[PDB]
């Protein structure tokens, strides 16, 4: 079902909300779960759904891994992608569909951040396992949005291989 | 004959596992092979990282050829460094052999109990590797 | 439609199990903890399976048995197969060939005393208790333990919901 | 002069390592490789010096072979990460080579160098 996953994920959040004391470390725990997901999904989908061939270059892998992960997760690719000049490290990936709202969401007083961070955790896993260590923030701006802070050695590395 | 040596390297450069099939003799010298090549997998890696930054090919058949030690690279989406090192060439075996390595690796990587860059002791994987070696390398 | 991929649910369940193994050292605690969360699952699973279909309350056990097998085939998309009745017809066994939760995961040998997919037994428990119906359910055979397919027991010891919807509460 | 002609650099190797295949004038070959290393080190091809120092290590002797392995070690590491722990692995063999005949000072300091990048790359 849709609703079985929503229920299992409510028990996710509740187990955290139990043996976790404050919200940001709860988001951290969600992020850990996301890393756990990515750690194996990325290696799965190298072959079956990613042309079986590796892709290394940044923006192509960003968009294509975005899409392939979303097709084999929900079958719905993220609606848009922004990469920001003002900070070349600052890219935003934004999807109007929150994974969270399979169960419609939490109290709007205590926890500013939600599953949005857990999806961001899966994102971080796949990026850093492709070769792209990054930190990702989930913001309630224009719906569920994300922002990625890549790795400095990585950012120099692709900035150099911007040419061949 | 051909010598047989497989290596598994975590993202954090951790040598996850290594597998052998060569005719057993002078085990001390086979361990010398192991560390020789495990530490050859070091520059091989320092090389093949930029080599993979060049080409995102299926498999990097050759990275270095020490004129007696041969470096064949099949790097993964999770950047798991894989190398076969041998005193003799057998390309057809090695290509789809690294393929089937990758396959059974996916199989035993899915299990949630495994975490990134961790040795895997599953003797089931050992016999899967052995069957592959008898298929694609050994006769 | 379920609008979701079986592997993603499997990964979330694996995330739970691994996180329990970490946070709490013992299998017995993590198992009782997950059984509690599954108990609390059932309190919503059973009302959902009622919202999809207002099944009859109960005239007999096997009526509840095929109701729940219908539900199992609903959310898990997998047709179960009831079997192994009591001489008294009170208790039966339930068969899952392959649970998306249970499958795509095998078990490290240290965790033999763990009962992995027990979240479903908890689900059944809480589902039967919000429906004010007293039953005992444990997986007599589990796919992981070397059993052919996951086998449960469903021991309906007594009743808590009456013939009139006033009931005892 | 500053021209640092890559043409003359490659010709030089054609009259050093490639001349070792023609005649047995290893004396003149090693003379060429020696200054070709320094001129290619000032250039940017430090891995070039290292590769021909490895092609001189196999011959050389014992103290000499270890000296050329130590030269190859730093040369390949200087240009780029390439050889960041295999250089250390081969100066462990060059370390005992120096000990057999390799300078005791050279032996200890190349061993210390190896241990430094071993801790850096413990795995």
């Amino acid at each position: 079902s849709q609703s079985i996953v929503a229920l299992l994920f409510s028990e996710i959040v509740q187990y955290s909300q139990s043996r976790v004391f404050t919200v940001p470390e709860l988001q951290t725990r969600l992020h850990d779960l996301g890393q756990d997901v990515g750690t194996r999904i990325i290696d799965l989908y190298f072959v079956r759904e990613r042309s079986s061939k590796r892709e290394t270059k940044l923006t192509q892998m960003l968009l294509f891994v975005k899409t392939t992960v979303w097709k084999n997760l929900f079958g719905k690719e993220a609606e848009k992608l922004e990469h920001a000049n003002d900070d070349e490290r600052t890219y935003y990936i934004i999807e109007k569909e929150p994974l969270v709202n399979t169960f419609i969401s939490v109290p709007k007083d205590k926890g500013s951040l939600n599953c949005a961070n857990f999806t961001a955790g899966i994102v971080e896993a796949v990026l850093t396992n492709c070769g792209f260590p990054c930190k990702v923030t989930a913001h309630w701006h224009k719906g569920t949005t994300y922002m990625v802070k890549f790795e400095d050695f990585v950012i120099a590395r692709d900035k150099q291989m911007e040419e061949k | 004959m051909s010598t047989y040596y497989f290596v598994i390297v975590g993202q954090n450069d951790n040598p996850i596992y290594e597998k052998e099939f060569s005719t057993v003799n002078k085990e001390l010298r086979k361990e010398d092979h192991r560390h020789l090549t495990q530490f050859i997998a070091h520059a091989a890696l320092d090389l093949v990282d930029e080599h993979k930054w060049k080409t995102a090919n299926m498999q990097l058949k050759s990275i270095d050829r020490f004129n007696q030690w041969f470096v064949s690279a099949f790097i993964t989406a999770s950047q798991i460094r894989f190398i076969i090192v041998h005193d003799n060439k057998n390309d057809e075996g090695i290509k789809n052999f690294f393929n089937e390595m990758y396959d059974t690796y996916i199989k035993n990587s899915m299990n949630a109990f495994y975490r990134i860059n961790t040795p895997i002791k599953s003797p089931m994987f050992e016999k899967k590797s052995e069957i592959f070696g008898r298929k694609y390398l050994l006769s | 439609a379920k609008k979701v991929n079986s592997e993603f649910l499997t990964l979330t369940y694996g995330a739970l199990v691994t996180q329990m193994l970490r946070d709490f050292e013992n299998a017995e605690d993590v198992n009782k903890q997950l059984e509690r969360i599954g108990y609390n699952m059932g309190m919503r699973l059973i009302e959902d399976f009622l919202a999809r279909t207002s099944a009859p309350r109960c005239l007999e056990m096997r009526e509840t048995a095929d109701r729940i097998q219908q539900a199992f085939r609903i959310y898990l998309n997998i047709q179960p197969t009831i079997s192994n009745w009591s001489p008294a017809s009170d208790e039966f066994s339930l068969v899952f060939d392959s649970n998306p939760l249970t499958e795509f995961v095998e078990l490290p040998p240290d965790l033999t005393n763990l009962r992995y997919s027990a979240i479903l037994s908890g689900c059944i428990r809480g589902a039967l208790e919000m429906v004010q119906l007293e039953v005992q359910c444990w997986f007599v055979q589990d796919q992981l333990k070397g059993d052919n397919v996951t086998e449960l027991r469903v021991k309906f010891v007594r009743r808590l919901e009456e013939v009139i919807p006033a009931g005892e509460d | 002069l500053g021209t640092a002609q890559r043409k003359t650099y490659d010709y030089m190797e054609d009259a050093i390592v490639c001349y070792l295949t023609v005649c047995k004038l290893q004396q003149f070959a090693t003379r060429a490789t020696l200054l070709s290393m320094e001129c290619l080190k000032t250039a940017r091809l430090y891995s070039e010096v290292a590769k021909q120092l490895i092609r001189m290590t196999n011959e050389e002797s014992d103290l000499r072979s270890a000296l050329l392995l130590e030269q190859a070690a730093y040369c390949f590491l200087v240009t780029q990460p390439p050889m960041h722990r295999k250089y250390a692995f081969h100066i462990v063999l060059a370390g005992n080579r120096y000990s057999r005949a390799g300078q005791r000072k050279h032996a200890y300091r190349c061993y210390r160098q190896a241990y430094q990048v071993f801790q850096k790359r413990e795995w």
